[PDB]
RNA sequence: GCGGUAAUUCCAGCUCCAAUAGCGUAUAUUAUGUUGCAGUUAAAAAGCUCGUAGUUGAACUUUGGGCCCGGUUAACGGGGCCUUUCCUUCUGGCUAAACCAGGACUUUUACUUUGAAAAAAUUAGAGUGUUCAAAGCAGGCGUAUUGCUCGAAUAUAUUAGCAUGGAAUAAUAGAAUAGGACGUUUGGUUCUAUUUUGUUGGUUUCUAGGACCAUCGUAAUGAUUAAUAGGGACGGUCGGGGGCAUCAGUAUUCAAUUGUCAGAGGUGAAAUUCUUGGAUUUAUUGAAGACUAACUACUGCGAAAGCAUUUGCCAAGGACGUUUUCAUUAAUCAAGAACGAAAGUUAGGGGAUCGAAGAUGAUCAGAUACCGUCGUAGUCUUAACCAUAAACUAUGCCGACUAGGGAUCGGGUGGUGUUUUUUUAAUGACCCACUCGGCACCUUACGAGAAAUCAAAGUCUUUGGGUUCUGGGGGGAGUAUGGUCGCAAGGCUGAAACUUAAAGGAAUUGAGGUUUCCGUAGGUGAACCUGCGGAAGGAUCAUUA
RNA sequence: GGAUAGUGGCCUACCAUGGUUUCAACGGGUAACGGGGAAUAAGGGUUCGAUUCCGGAGAGGGAGCCUGAGAAACGGCUACCACAUCCAAGGAAGGCAGCAGGCGCGCAAAUUACCCAAUCCUAAUUCAGGGAGGUAGUGACAAUAAAUAACGAUACAGGG
């Protein structure tokens, strides 16, 4: 389709730390499903 | 002598050559594309929430992850605390069987092993 | 082709000193090679050199008497500021009580210590120890 | 070594360490000038004036005797051609090999050598047009080169 | 009860150790190369050459000497003079175009020094007992009843712009058709007047300042070498370099004719096959296409692929020799382009041999000793394509230096050296010595390397001559998508998701089949077989020299 | 020429065909506000900088405007889009990326506190106002100093 080189960003480390913290926040929302 | 040019007015060639060549390094590519955390078992996270699916060898349990849905094995330290997880428990796991049980039902396993807290049911 | 006659002269001097020769011949000649060899000769790293005059470029025969470790050029001739001299000195010399780096400044071709004493800086040319 | 070959030969002449007056000559200093221009009027380009002058009349070079080069002497009297000597001979060789290639279409060695000769002509013509002895464009092409050389 | 347990130690008790108002855990990270990586074999030098931009590029033009003053520890550093040397644009004076006080200048740059500047906080840092400290900018001293007083420094700021000193280093321009510089050498054109003839409008002369056209001079009147760089010319060589034409040599197959009998081929052992209309063999002759044996070598030529019969023609080339020419024209190379084994593709040609596919023989534990006959395309060529190889020296190209020896190819130099002339004169061949340019070889380590090994794979932890290309674990994979080229086959570019950590590799020493591959084409038992071309990443003994 | 506070293809009528680029134009991506600064280094580099200061932009998303020296202002106005409040069903009203505070998962994180005393800002103005700002409260962000003991007598174990 296209190249992964072209769809890149200006800051690697900020992506790394914000993405790790956002993954932690997103897995904080997970639960065991039951019925209301 | 060496492969690289060494002119006074040849900084452009060196900079362009370095820019071209850094893409062949694995760390550079996986840190610019943001896909370096898919090789980790957790994904981008450091802990993963899971469902206690079965009690397994004797110390470990079989726990299904809630995010992706695949089932792994979990290490429960202080083998007596094996009986704190019962069935379908909501656990929070960290890497160590490459996994281990850290936080069961919101509270930590060290607060239950030392009888600091009690499990909310 | 020949891009720097000073590099060839210093490579010939280094090889002649390493194999253990007493004197070496250098072709072509230059004013910069003559001045650089005088800068070596003042601190005794070489012996005595003589200029043979054919009409083409001249040749230089240098009589060596030991106590030469390593001499070379730094190509390209970078622009070295007056605070930047000790950076090169620490980068490409073995110690501090021996070893000279050599600069062509607007006051001529001289080693780094005379450049400090005259408070003048310019382009790098090479080194000797 | 060579510009268009792997050869690295050093076969050349060695001019002596004497810029004035070979002692056994004692002939003249200006007679060689009209001898040279008579040879040029005969239809000769400066290389064989030099060769025939050192082979027959004993002049080692015109620089040491007359104090002037042969091409500057011929240009001083207005006998210089439009194109210089070596470019003329390169165009002549290219025209001959192009005629041969026109007769023989399957001579790929002649193709390669024609490309080499034409690139050499391009380099020398660029140098001549930079120093401005040629017209500033001069447009080298084979169709006009065939009429230009002969 | 003992011992063992792929219990990746299964669990509790005693003891000690680390840090401490703090300590642990999970995940991420630390312990690409300008400086400063590697490319023979571990990943990697485009198959080769040309070539634009880019990057890089031989030497050379004022050095040397004397004089003082003159700052700092006999030394280091500064300026003015003279040594043919201080060069320019003008106001005021000493004067008789030649000096003094003064307003200013890199022909154009790059470079470097110095200075203005550049915001506070932050950084470094001076002073100061906030009870110490992190800090903060405070504070300190007295007759402590009318007071006094030190501070709140300093450094840095790495580009671009501004000012300034230097002129090495690296570029650029000037006099070659003199259309060049300089003048109390003269005429003419063309313009403007700060004025005086009362201010002004216009007419003119004188006078003053410019530019221009021709003539007399003033002068050392103006051109750096000619790179063991390059291209060009010339002399004689040299070669299995190329194209066209032509000639020859056996051989293979086929055909004709003649001889004679029972077999000929083939393989480990058979069979199909031809054969008493004569197979095979023998003898004479002819045709077809292909290929150039022996000579053939650790020889030669070409950019590589590659190139071997004779002779002729056409154009080309290397090395040598030259007291020949021009004077930097050069090196490497994105764009772009020429050539490019074999196989393969579209047409025309003849098609001998060999021969993928195919048709057929027997499959006998063992095929170790997996074959036989016929044979299409192809093999050869013309006109167009394709553009890949273990395209290998697995070693880019240009330049220099560094170690001993013997051969050998081409050119050149010397030999009251040899031989053939039929007279010992040129030449040819041989020998000896030297030299330039090659193909390689033997030993060694000055060195290099992880090692095998290397005269470069050396001149490197003491690291810089210029330049191009490539690589940054292995599969997935040169696969998928997109683009471009190709009639196709396919070529160029070129990923990711997932997976391995007892994973991939380089060199050396401690039931059957078994050479390993590469480019290409075709077909299926057992991921194999076969056709063309290429490599060793495979183990040179005996004789002679 | 119009318009502007004013230059200007800012816009209009006419006339030319130009302008940029392999020294990378143009298009695309950016989890891209920029700088002072921060960290790791011996140096070069590499990474971060939403955030105490300076500059820019925005006030749910477009678009337009009044007033005024200064706004294309949103704790100003008008209309469109999306949300959304009130009711007697005719109509009216809205904008926390200000300070508190709440929702956004059924797995969680500061006080809907006090005051203009300080620093400054505003006005007609010493006087009023200021969730700007200060004060206290609150999860060990980070950081500094520092308690939880010191001196003995007696019996054994010692070096003796």
């Amino acid at each position: 389709g296209h190249n992964a080189k072209a769809f890149a960003v200006a800051a690697p480390g900020k992506m790394a730390r914000t993405m790790q913290r956002s993954s932690d926040v997103n897995e904080r929302k997970l639960h065991v499903p039951m019925v209301d | 002598g060496k492969g690289k040019p060494r002119g006074l007015n040849s900084a452009r060639k060196l900079r362009v050559h370095r820019r071209n060549n850094r893409w062949a390094e694995n760390n550079y590519k996986k840190r610019l594309l943001g896909t370096a955390f898919k090789s980790s078992p957790f994904g981008g996270s450091s802990h993963a929430k899971g469902i206690v699916l079965e009690k397994l060898i004797r110390k470990c349990v079989r726990v299904q992850l809630i995010k992706n849905g695949k089932k792994v094995t979990a290490f429960v330290p202080n083998d007596g605390c094996l009986n704190f997880v019962d069935e379908n428990d909501e656990v929070l796991l960290a890497g160590f069987v490459r996994f281990k049980v850290v936080k069961v039902s919101g509270v930590s396993l060290l607060a239950l092993w030392k009888e600091k807290k009690e499990k909310p049911r | 082709t020949r891009s720097s006659v000073l590099a060839d002269a210093l490579n010939a001097i280094n090889n002649a000193e390493k194999t253990g020769k007493r004197q070496v011949l250098i072709r072509p000649s230059s004013k910069v090679i003559i001045k650089f060899l005088q800068v070596m000769q003042k601190h005794g790293y070489i012996g005595e050199f003589e200029y043979i005059d054919d009409h083409r470029s001249g040749k230089i025969v240098v009589q060596l008497n030991g106590r030469l470790n390593k001499c070379g050029v730094i190509s390209p001739r970078f622009n070295v500021k007056i605070g930047d001299i000790e950076k090169w000195t620490a980068n490409l010399l073995p110690a501090r009580q021996f070893g000279y780096v050599i600069l062509t400044t607007s006051a001529g071709i001289m080693d780094h210590e005379e450049a400090r004493r005259k408070h003048v800086s310019g382009k790098i040319l090479g080194f000797v120890y | 070594g060579r510009m268009h070959s792997a050869g690295k030969g050093i076969s050349s002449s060695a001019i002596p360490y004497s810029r004035n007056a070979p002692a056994w000559f004692k002939l003249s200093s200006e007679s060689v000038i009209e001898q040279i221009v008579k040879y040029a009027r005969k239809g000769l380009t400066p290389s064989q004036i030099g060769v025939l002058l050192r082979d027959a009349h004993g002049v080692t070079q015109a620089r040491v005797i007359t104090g002037n080069k042969i091409m500057r002497i011929l240009k001083s009297n207005g006998l210089a051609p439009e194109i210089p000597e070596d470019l003329y001979y390169l165009i002549k060789k290219a025209v001959s090999v192009r005629k041969h290639l026109e007769r023989n279409r399957k001579d790929k060695d002649a193709k390669f050598r024609l490309i080499l000769i034409e690139s050499r002509i391009h380099r020398l013509a660029r140098y001549y047009r930079t120093v401005a002895v040629l017209p500033p464009n001069w447009k080298y092409e084979s169709a006009t080169a065939s009429a230009l050389v002969n």
